């Protein structure tokens, strides 16, 4: 009950490249492994572990997880063989979702033109891997990051970008309407996508995509499949707090809602997606 | 009746010396590809069978070139019969070999085993045939020629033929090759179109009674020769096309004017990216502004490949 935490803690430690929603299925599948009370268990390990990390993908990969999981309830009934098969079925989730960033990149690095000029945000383990896997296609492009602030995790990205030799230049978070015509196409990574296909990103990426189809600059999305949340925003009001935010005043949300009208493609695990084929899939991982 | 075709590949004139010396001038290669490739697939998308082959300089390369090429297999519809000997001297050495071995029972296409063309002649073939049944061998030849423009890079300003054609019926009257010439004579007699916009393409599709006419005119060594002499004699004809390109690669000027146009896709079913020839290390992608670069090319940092690169 609180070594879970500290176990969560540790998947992120000696494992910072996995992502926050797979560092919640390790722990809460250990936790698995200490009838219908088990249910209930797991269900309190979601509302730890979402207190901890508050993103979307935590709250929507370990709820996926008390799907994949309860699925197999459906089939069968039992006390001890229902752990059994309960293990055996969520180990082959967890390593179905390992391969989940190269079928991404395999997947979204056919769409990046040679010699073109992509603008991503903040920093994202999947655009880094979509970006890794164009330059292993012997494509070469240039990437603009903007900063993205407060975390300056744009920083973070153009250091771990310029090992890949790519041109990285990491503009300033103001100046995406002015670098936007200086873009191909816009790659962005989800921290979760809601049920009308939009996406919900670290704070910025809606006025990328605004931007973006002022333009008509293609705006790319590149998420996982675990990612697919059950929300529906209809304003940046209907995000919850709970995901908003991870505490001459300040306000800093950490993340806003992007419109499905505004996205072009979306490059999940389950194939290239319109944003309108997300709600199908969303309806067949929640029956 | 099938469609058969005579293929000189060997051009008897010593233009391209020295590259001649080393690679036949028909099987070097234009954009990375040889040039019979490209006339051999032209009379493949003509509907030629029975292409036969005629080589006298350098035979070695050009057959052990051909028994590995596409049209040296049993599926390709256009068989070749390469029929080899150093007796050839001229063109007129090799139409007089066609006598004696009678290869040819009707019309046939003489290209000169350099062409480069998209031409169909289907158009121009029963135009052919059917002026030469209504008036009983009267004609033995209809020469190809392009629809050009006396000023372009393909009209070398070594060939530049100028023709007096009765217009009504597209008859040659008058044929002669203007390399050095400032004001052209035709004679009275032929009295009628004067043309000078023509490429002369050398796509003729003479009649057999060529072959035949070949060898009792022993005199005769190559087709200038034969329409400059049986015009002052039995009716060369002609057909001008306009929509769809034809050229020989004479000497190394109408080379590059020829491989230029080649790779800004004005050959079209013969761009580099069709790979009319099925080789696989010849496969392209035409990326931009006729761009093409083949599998695994690795373009450095920084260059640049402005337009037309292969
Ligand atoms: O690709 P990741 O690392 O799983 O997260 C994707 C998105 O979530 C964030 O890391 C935090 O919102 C953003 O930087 C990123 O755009």
């Amino acid at each position: 009950d609180k070594e879970l935490i500290e176990y969560f803690k540790s998947q992120m430690k000696e494992d910072p490249d996995m992502a926050s929603a797979v560092a919640a299925i390790r722990t809460l599948l250990e936790f698995l492994k200490r009838i219908q009370g088990l249910r209930a268990n797991l269900t309190s390990a979601i509302e730890t572990l979402c207190g901890v990390d508050s993103s979307v993908a935590v709250s929507s990969g370990g709820e996926l997880f008390l799907r994949f999981i309860s699925l197999a309830s459906l089939e069968y009934s039992d006390y001890s063989k229902c752990k059994k098969i309960m293990i055996e079925r969520g180990e082959l989730f967890l390593r179905r979702i390992s391969l989940s960033r190269n079928k991404i990149a395999d997947l979204c690095h056919t769409f990046i033109k040679d010699g073109a000029t992509i603008l991503t945000h903040a920093y994202s383990r999947v655009v880094l891997r979509v970006l890794e896997a164009a330059v292993a296609a012997k494509k070469r492009f240039s990437v603009y990051v903007t900063e993205s602030q407060p975390d300056l995790s744009g920083k973070k990205m153009a250091k771990a970008l310029c090992h890949l030799n790519v041109p990285v230049t990491v503009v300033l978070d103001a100046a995406v309407g002015y670098i936007m015509e200086k873009a191909d196409l816009v790659i962005v990574g989800a921290e979760g996508v809601v049920e009308n296909g939009g996406i919900i990103n670290k704070i910025g990426t809606n006025q990328m995509a605004v931007c973006a189809k002022a333009q008509n600059k293609p705006f790319y999305v590149v998420a996982e499949s675990f990612k697919f949340v059950r929300l529906f925003p209809l304003n940046q009001q209907d995000v919850p707090d709970k995901f908003k935010y991870k505490a001459l005043k300040e306000e800093h949300p950490w993340v806003d809602y992007t419109a499905p009208s505004l996205i072009t493609l979306l490059f999940t695990d389950l194939g290239v997606l319109t944003p309108s084929a997300v709600s199908d899939e969303l309806i067949k991982l929640y029956l | 009746p099938p469609l058969q075709a005579v293929l000189v590949a060997d051009s008897f004139d010593r233009r391209f010396f020295p590259i001649s010396k080393d690679q036949p001038r028909v099987l070097l290669p234009l954009a990375n590809v040889a040039l019979i490739d490209y006339t051999l697939e032209f009379l493949t998308a003509t509907g030629v069978q029975e292409t036969f082959v005629f080589c006298c300089w350098k035979a070695a390369q050009i057959k052990e070139h051909l028994l590995k090429s596409k049209w040296c297999r049993p599926t390709s519809l256009n068989v070749v019969r390469i029929i080899t000997s150093e007796l050839y001297r001229s063109l007129g050495d090799v139409l007089r070999d066609v006598d004696a071995k009678a290869l040819v029972r009707s019309d046939f296409l003489l290209v000169y085993g350099d062409v480069i063309s998209n031409i169909n002649i289907t158009r121009a073939l029963e135009e052919h045939r059917l002026r030469r049944k209504l008036e009983k061998n009267v004609s033995v030849m209809t020469m190809i020629f392009k629809e050009s423009s006396p000023s372009h890079p393909t009209r070398c300003h070594e060939d530049n033929v100028v023709v007096a054609v009765d217009s009504t019926t597209n008859r040659v009257l008058h044929f002669q090759k203007t390399q050095g010439l400032r004001r052209f004579a035709f004679p009275l007699s032929l009295f009628v179109e004067v043309r000078y916009d023509l490429l002369d393409c050398h796509i003729s599709i003479c009649s057999p009674q060529v072959a035949q006419l070949f060898t009792d005119n022993f005199d005769y060594q190559t087709r200038d020769d034969f329409v400059r002499g049986l015009l002052v004699n039995n009716q060369i004809h002609m057909h001008v096309t306009a929509k769809e390109y034809g050229a020989r690669v004479s000497n190394l000027h109408m080379y590059s004017a020829v491989c230029a146009d080649v790779i800004r896709r004005w050959v079209y079913p013969l761009t580099p990216e069709a790979n009319f020839t099925d080789s696989t290390t010849q496969s392209c992608t035409h990326s931009r502004h006729n761009i093409y670069r083949g599998p695994e090319v690795s373009l450095g940092h920084g260059s640049i490949l402005e337009e037309n690169v292969l």
